[PDB]
């Protein structure tokens, strides 16, 4: 199981997405909820660095399955309309694949 | 990107 | 900062210590509140693996100042105790050294 | 271990 | 008033619930026939087998999950939680839902 | 099983 | 900014609205945020006191840019839609007006 | 007893 | 295992006491942390109506196992004194039967 | 009144 | 009864203070002084100006932190917080805490 | 600044 820890301040801001784990869908090479969620988180990151001024600090597990996105500046609704898209995002593959994917906010 | 990372 | 994040599930067990960002007290190789922080993480944690049945489920980023511990066998006693050891620790470099470390629970 | 690792 | 005291772990698991209190009322029926099906139903159509206590005098029932990762179990006491705040925002006098 | 006045 | 925050209780009834700070849209007495936040909230403190028996706790700063309602009787269904509508009326300021104004729950 | 320019 | 779940509010008033399950530890008739927790209970109980105005609302289930205490009077001190020494006085047994009786919090 | 095996 | 609402953020920090209602009042006295005295020394002992606002007529007073990280107007605010929870142990039913 | 009957 892949799982999505979120942290949703007082203000509504994200400023937190930990994601660890896998899937255990497929073997690797083949799992269709990490590539799903994969692609979801990767390009997300990307689109954060790539469209707004914002740069998050981030830590993964050069090979193992734990990334984690942390916001520097949470004022920035880009950044944040961002991370919202990619939760939605990891929510709709969690609707269909539940068993391979959790989110639990705060 | 790494595909099978999760 | 270094930030301490620390999850205790609804029957009391430490699931989660995730231990992010540097002390920035001193420059890297002299400072003492990341010295004090690191030798009480390592040392807990080879504490767990060397005196317990309990293999956590670990992640950093090998040169980062992220690392996330998370309970696999969170009824283990002694592993517990470890960490409550480990947290009374850090809480005690907190309680001098304020602006260089935060604990913040659940 | 790594002694300033945080 | 029925008070219904709703347990939620840190993984969205519902751990617990407990209904307490007293509402011819029909809010109490309703009460009624939503918690003991449920239970039943969680038992006929699932692998789970809660713990479960209540008082033979009534006004107290009190369901524990034992496999919080039976997603059935679950999905049918999110169902029974779905139907108790059903009634409540009509009787909001009669039931009180509370979080734990 | 079921009492419709339990509560 | 103008912060709004709304306490609602485990049932979804609206205990608290705390409504803050000023617009910062334009400069008194040209500022559109305001304006709109304002009729809002003061129509629907009318609306609840003219058209339910509800007679909420009301606190406010004379000088502005501060108001605070508080339910007494959570059981009136009236005041508690008029709330709701007051909510969904200042969401739909905020979806335009992301800057001016901010919701904040619990 | 209305404020437009309150908040 | 025995079960204490605890219920206190935010000004560390005891609203709730769940006390669920059994001991473990002997056989039905042999068991002494049952015992123990047993006379703890039911003592406490009895001195909370032999000793104050204050009338709980109680409920158990006759096969044993489970019990349900919560309160009415909250502002009654010598009722809370009186929950607070059960607690105290069960968390004495916890410190010496870790494994047999457990105590959580809110 | 008081069971001693109770929990 | 006065109550006490107070906010804590992730961080540990009190962003938002609270006291509304009424409690040759002494309860009042008591959490009026330490409410007021508070908030000077805040001002005069420390680098944070919190934002202020209060009902001309009694029974309303709110505080919050701009300054989140000013170690020293926490430390007050906790120490306000202590001191109202110390009149709270004593007179129950005049003063309510809570935590959002 | 203080008046002691505010609440
Ligand atoms: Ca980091
Ligand atoms: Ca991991
Ligand atoms: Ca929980
Ligand atoms: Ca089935
Ligand atoms: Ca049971
Ligand atoms: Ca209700
Ligand atoms: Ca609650
Ligand atoms: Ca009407
Ligand atoms: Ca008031
Ligand atoms: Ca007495
Ligand atoms: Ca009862
Ligand atoms: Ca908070
Ligand atoms: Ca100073
Ligand atoms: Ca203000
Ligand atoms: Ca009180
Ligand atoms: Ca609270």
């Amino acid at each position: 199981m892949i799982t999505v820890d979120i942290t949703v301040n007082d203000e509504g801001k994200v400023t937190d997405v930990i994601m660890d784990g896998h899937a255990d869908h497929g073997e690797y090479g083949h799992d269709i909820v990490c590539a799903g969620a994969s692609a979801v988180l990767f390009g997300s990151v990307n689109a954060i660095i790539g469209l707004t001024s914002e740069r998050p600090d981030i830590n993964y597990d050069d090979n193992g399955g734990h990334f984690h996105i942390r916001s520097v500046d949470t004022n920035n609704d880009e950044a944040q309309l961002i991370l919202q898209t990619m939760l939605v995002s990891l929510q709709t593959i969690e609707e269909e694949y539940n068993e391979n994917i959790r989110l639990n906010y705060k | 990107l790494n595909l099978q990372f999760f």
